[PDB]
């Protein structure tokens, strides 16, 4: 309840953190260690790597579960939903919790977002959040261009179906 | 698939033409299935104004943006800070210099009048004089020049008095680059001799020669080729033109936001990173 | 066609060898040094000179 | 593009056409027009080495030509020296072009400009107020009014001195009085 | 006196081997550049609280011959120190206009007076607020030779004077 | 409809790494040309006021440059 | 002045060698293609298309600083590749040899 919501803020002390950022780089390795076979194979070390990811949404979970309990969830209008970045580190553990329901169309679309763990190296490390706010910041202005370079295409798309 | 066939294939490889990729195979096929006097302006007007026009709105956008964001007041504040930083840096330099002729003066002083560190202390201040003086840069550039020229002209199938000829000059050229760092460190002191950010460069360039050299001892068959980058020395022919202040400014400001840029070449390997992920989850093994 | 000059980069033996697939992967970092500097970085710099 | 295209007419315009190369019945020298289009393809860099590399010495000729022999080893320096002029021209055009709007690329919108003129044409249809409210000797006067007050060059007499010295610096081509009657309505 | 004699100050307390070697360097310039035509002496009895009689009459009969003499003075570090007493040296004012680069020299100079720093930075900034015209030329440059050549300058521009 | 990939890879990949490689370019050079631009004006300022005082006692612009002081101005 | 000049002289002396013989066709090949300058001459004529010139190479020049930094860093990137891939690129037809 409320006794211990005041004990967790105290929790994010910085190896805390320093630890959810070692588990992202494990995962990404764990990521970027995978190869796949055509039709169904795989490979001897792809099983390891496959029993490896329980540890992994474990630790996201209860990272997700320490910034809910000592934040908000939407209502004291700063918590964790109402972080652009939290939202993302929401999706990617509530979505690899749903993956573990034993069903068929999951696995094809539910294992890909697992590829935007990488990012929470990025929603991890305030410095990164800044650079890419200035990245982006300068590609506003490029949203007229993307209508114009649509309207063209769209225009000589129209021609070359006439002709 | 590079088909008109339907508007959603049509938009598909206009879109393939705009990126200038294949444009001309596109273009190649309506010259056999019509004939080849019309296409050209399909194609040409499309060019001009997905590519050329696009890419000329882009960079327009793009420097506006530069130029309206650099003006503000946190990026003013850090410029004129770093200005700061550089006029304090070149008044310490003058200082320093007065000083080190003090020190000249009368160390000859008490001379003129513990016996081997007065020698000692006097060598070392005629070495540092010598490493400064305009001859000393003008040998060792020299020296750099007549290194390049030994890597410039290595080819394949060389004549074999060739390649020994340049092994043992790799040798000797390396013994006198690392005598000219032993007397400029000498001279102008260790802590002082990394204030140049291209001393630095100097010093880990001839680590990596040495470490070369090694591992070819170890295993001939490979050459990480780093004991070509001595050829970066011959860039300080800049100093004696009056356009050292602008391209030292330049390496000025790359190294003082050198974070600001490791941390964007950062974000574009994440970036890449999470495609080729992606990328392994639609198309892998497929 | 750079990426052919890549595939043949790494597909590269020895002196006087013929080619074997998949040889030398390493030397891509080559190419992307390359690629950073010249086509991104010197690029830039002439057109905002 | 017309040195160009003539350099490659009289140097590689004998080459003969053979499907399985670049220099073929769509990407040839042998007009003009296909010259020209050929330069237009190297220059969006499409393939251009290939262009080179079947442009080069000991080519077979064509067979309706008198020589044997067909192509130079001129074409390195001819595809090299074309990518780099052709792309510092256009780049030196794509810059040209950016300079002549940077005022129109670096604009503010709190900052007045052509458009604050253009919508104060628009509120020809008392709406000045309701402008007022919208903003970031019937309508030359008003505009100068509006100048006045967006951009600032007693303070009164001090601005109409400045706006009597600028009229006289940029008196019209061959008016007779035309900002001069401006500055009548200009001073207040 | 028929001259007005030569003094240094300004940099920081004399004594101090900041300050005592760039008057030195610059003391050592004025001399070997005008040999026989300057005298070379050290003083250490306190002028500015006129033993200490005993060498005004020597400075007069050093000014006494139509020749520059140079006062290699041990104890003023303010030129007010000095307005009282008829002496009237030129106060040639060796400054360094931005305290950060004098407290980045002394971290560079040696080891010995790092922790000296703060009161000799104290005091070479309560010289820097005296006005500009109390002293008689001021050496704003921060290279030896532009410094030098202003000073022998406006040296030969006395020389000529008198 | 998997082609969306790439059409995604080869936008935002040819407009972001540009983006990221020309104000790296743009902002370092402008420093340059500032930096270069405001030591010479010193140079020559702190010249005249030495020459200035030393006798006393003995006694264009590119158009990416003028927008930038337009622009110092106005934010000023 | 010097490339109406030459113009002039390369038309002259193509005119001169004309003998028919088919001696050498590489020189008056050539000769021909001198030509090509010639409407190169309407830009000293037309004051504009000079201004545009000479603006090309102001920026040409502009640019004349780091162009030589360029060259000099791939100079040394074609030293690297030339001590990795020199010999290497051989092969067969055949794969298998
Ligand atoms: C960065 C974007 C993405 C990556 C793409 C990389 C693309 C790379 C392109 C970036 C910059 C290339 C264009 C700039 C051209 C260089 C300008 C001219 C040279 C130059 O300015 O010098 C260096 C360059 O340092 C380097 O790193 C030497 C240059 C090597 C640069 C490459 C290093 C590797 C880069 C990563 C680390 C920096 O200038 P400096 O300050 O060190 O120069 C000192 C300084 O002036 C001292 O005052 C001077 O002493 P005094 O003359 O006695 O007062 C020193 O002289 P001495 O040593 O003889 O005593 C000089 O050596
Ligand atoms: C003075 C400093 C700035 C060094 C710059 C050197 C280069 C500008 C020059 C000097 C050495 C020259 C090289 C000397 C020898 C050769 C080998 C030569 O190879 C052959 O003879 C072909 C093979 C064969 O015939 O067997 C080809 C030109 C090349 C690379 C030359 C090209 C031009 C080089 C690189
Ligand atoms: C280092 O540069 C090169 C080196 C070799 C070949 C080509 C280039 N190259 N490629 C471009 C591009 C292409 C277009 C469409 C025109 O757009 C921009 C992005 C603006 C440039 C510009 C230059 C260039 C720059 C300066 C100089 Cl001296 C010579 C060439
Ligand atoms: C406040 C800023 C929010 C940024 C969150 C980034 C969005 C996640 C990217 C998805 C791909
Ligand atoms: C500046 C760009 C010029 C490009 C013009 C190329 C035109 C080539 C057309 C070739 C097809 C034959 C023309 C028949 C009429
Ligand atoms: C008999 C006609 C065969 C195909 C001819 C294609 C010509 C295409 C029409 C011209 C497209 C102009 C683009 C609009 C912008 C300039
Ligand atoms: C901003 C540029 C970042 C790009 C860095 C990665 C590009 C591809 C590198 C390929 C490395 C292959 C190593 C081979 C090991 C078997
Ligand atoms: C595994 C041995 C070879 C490694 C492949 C890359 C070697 C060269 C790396 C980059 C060297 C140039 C750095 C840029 C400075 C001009
Ligand atoms: C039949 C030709 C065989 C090779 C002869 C030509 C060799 C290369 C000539 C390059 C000339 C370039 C400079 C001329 C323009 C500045
Ligand atoms: C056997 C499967 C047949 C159908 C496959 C269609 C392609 C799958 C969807 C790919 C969409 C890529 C989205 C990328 C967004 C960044
Ligand atoms: C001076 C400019 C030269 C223009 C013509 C280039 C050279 C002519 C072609 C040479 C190749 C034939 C041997
Ligand atoms: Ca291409």
């Amino acid at each position: 309840n409320v006794v211990r919501k005041y004990a967790k803020r105290i929790t994010e002390w910085p190896p805390f953190e320093y630890m959810i950022l070692a588990t992202i780089i494990a995962n990404c390795i764990v990521l970027a260690l995978e190869q796949h076979l055509p039709d169904g194979d795989k490979t001897p070390m792809s099983e390891r790597l496959d029993d490896t990811e329980p540890y992994f949404i474990g630790i996201f979970c209860f990272e997700a579960g320490i910034k809910i309990i000592a934040l908000g969830f939407v209502f004291h209008k700063g918590s964790y939903l109402r972080n652009g970045w939290n939202v993302m580190d929401f999706v990617v553990v509530l979505t690899g919790i749903l993956a573990t329901a034993g069903t068929d169309f999951d696995l094809r679309t539910l294992r890909a977002v697992r590829v935007l763990r990488p990012l929470k190296l990025v929603s991890g490390i305030p410095s990164l959040q800044v650079v890419l706010k200035s990245i982006m910041k300068a590609m506003v202005p490029l949203l007229q261009i993307g209508l114009l370079l649509f309207f063209a295409i769209l225009m000589f798309a129209i021609i070359g179906l006439e002709f | 698939i590079t088909n008109f066939d339907n508007i959603l294939f049509a938009i598909l490889t206009v879109f393939q033409c705009i990126t200038m990729e294949g444009w001309t195979d596109i273009l190649y096929n309506t010259n056999d299935a019509a004939g080849n006097t019309w296409n050209w302006l399909y194609f040409i007007p499309l060019i001009i104004i997905g590519s050329f026009f696009m890419l000329n709105l882009v960079l327009g956008v793009l420097s506006g943006e530069f130029a309206k964001e650099r003006e503000r007041v946190e990026n003013r504040r850090a410029f004129l800070k770093l200005r700061r930083q550089q006029q304090i840096e070149r008044e310490l330099n003058g200082y320093l210099e007065w000083i080190f002729k003090a020190e000249e003066v009368m160390l000859a002083e008490e001379d003129r009048n513990s016996y081997f560190r007065r020698k000692e202390k006097m060598f070392r201040f005629f070495i540092r004089r010598m490493v400064k003086a305009q001859s000393f840069y003008w040998v060792v550039l020299c020296v750099v020049a007549l290194n390049t020229l030994c890597v410039a002209m290595v080819h394949y199938n060389q004549p074999r008095r060739l390649t020994t000829t340049l092994y043992f000059a790799e040798f000797v050229f390396l013994g006198l680059f690392l005598t000219e760092m032993s007397l400029k460190m000498y001279g102008l002191g260790p802590r002082s001799y990394f204030r140049s950010s291209f001393n630095c460069f100097d010093f880990g360039v001839i680590v990596g020669s040495v470490f070369e050299v090694v591992w070819a001892a170890i295993k001939p068959g490979s050459s990480f080729g780093i004991s070509v980058l001595r050829a970066l020395r011959l860039l300080r022919i800049f100093k004696v033109t009056k356009y050292w202040s602008s391209l030292r400014n330049l390496v000025v400001s790359l190294l003082n936001s050198m974070k600001s840029i490791i941390s964007l070449l950062f974000l574009l390997f994440l970036f890449i990173v999470v495609f080729a992920l992606l990328g392994m989850q639609l198309f892998g093994g497929q | 066609g750079w990426p052919m000059v890549l595939k043949h980069s790494v597909d590269a033996t020895y002196e006087e060898q013929g080619p074997s697939p998949g040889y030398r992967m390493e030397l891509s970092i080559f190419y992307v040094v390359y690629f950073v500097v010249f086509p991104f970085f010197f690029v830039n710099i002439f057109v905002a000179l | 593009f017309f040195i160009y295209a003539i350099i490659g007419m009289q140097v590689f315009g004998n080459i003969a056409l053979d499907d399985d190369t670049s220099i073929n019945r769509h990407n040839n020298f042998r007009t003009f027009l296909q010259a020209l289009m050929l330069l237009f393809r190297s220059a969006t860099g499409e393939a251009w080495h290939e262009i080179m590399l079947s442009c080069l010495s000991n080519q077979a000729c064509d067979e309706q030509a008198n020589a044997t022999e067909c192509g130079s080893d001129f074409a390195y320096f001819y595809f090299v020296s074309f990518i780099f002029l052709c792309s510092f021209l256009m780049l030196n055009l794509f810059v040209a072009v950016i300079m002549d709007n940077f005022e129109y690329l670096t604009r503010d919108s709190s900052i007045l400009g052509p458009h604050h003129l253009d919508e104060f044409i628009r509120v020809w249809a008392n709406d000045m107020f309701e402008m007022l409210k919208h903003m970031s000797v019937h309508f030359t006067s008003t505009l100068m009014a509006l100048i006045r007050t967006a951009l600032e060059i007693t303070k009164q007499h001090q601005c109409d001195a400045e706006l009597r010295k600028e009229i006289s610096v940029v008196w019209a081509n061959l008016p007779q009085k035309t900002l001069d009657l401006l500055v009548p309505p200009h001073k207040p | 006196p028929s001259m007005r004699p030569i003094i240094l100050v300004g940099p920081s307390l004399k004594g101090y081997e900041v300050t005592d070697m760039m008057q030195k360097a610059l003391f050592d310039f004025l001399k070997h550049r005008f040999d026989g035509r300057i005298s070379i002496t050290r003083v250490t009895a306190d002028i500015s609280l006129a033993e200490v009689q005993s060498e005004i009459e020597r400075i007069f009969e050093l000014a006494r011959t139509l020749q520059l003499v140079a006062l290699d003075a041990d104890t003023i570090n303010h030129p007010a120190q000095l307005s009282k007493t008829s002496l009237a040296p030129i106060i040639v004012y060796i400054k360094i206009t931005s305290p950060k680069v004098l407290q980045r020299l002394i971290k560079s100079r040696g080891k010995s007076q790092s922790k000296h720093l703060n009161v000799q930075i104290a005091a070479s900034e309560k010289l820097a607020q005296c006005p500009p015209e109390m002293f008689d030329i001021i050496l704003d440059e921060n290279q030896l030779e532009d410094a030098c050549e202003h000073l022998a300058e406006y040296l030969e521009a006395y020389w000529k004077a008198t | 409809f998997s082609s969306f990939y790439f059409i995604v890879l080869t936008l935002f990949g040819n407009y972001t790494l540009l983006n990221v490689f020309l104000a790296i370019a743009v902002d370092n050079l402008a420093n340059a040309q500032e930096l270069t631009k405001d030591e010479e004006e010193m140079e020559e300022a702190a010249n005249q006021k030495l020459a200035l005082q030393k006798a006393k006692e003995v006694a264009a612009r590119s158009v990416w440059e003028q927008r930038a002081s337009q622009l110092r101005l106005q934010n000023l | 002045n010097i490339l109406d000049f030459i113009v002039v002289s390369g038309a002259l002396v193509a005119f001169a060698f004309s003998g028919s013989k088919g001696k050498d066709i590489n020189t008056i090949k050539s000769l021909r293609v001198l030509r090509v300058l010639r409407p190169l001459k309407t830009i000293k004529r037309l004051p504009k298309l000079k201004a545009v010139f000479d603006c090309v190479v102001n920026s040409l020049k502009n640019v004349l600083n780091i162009l030589i930094v360029y060259m000099l860093f791939m100079f040394i990137f074609a030293v690297i590749a030339v001590q990795l891939f020199k010999g290497k690129f051989f092969y067969c037809t055949d794969e298998s040899k």
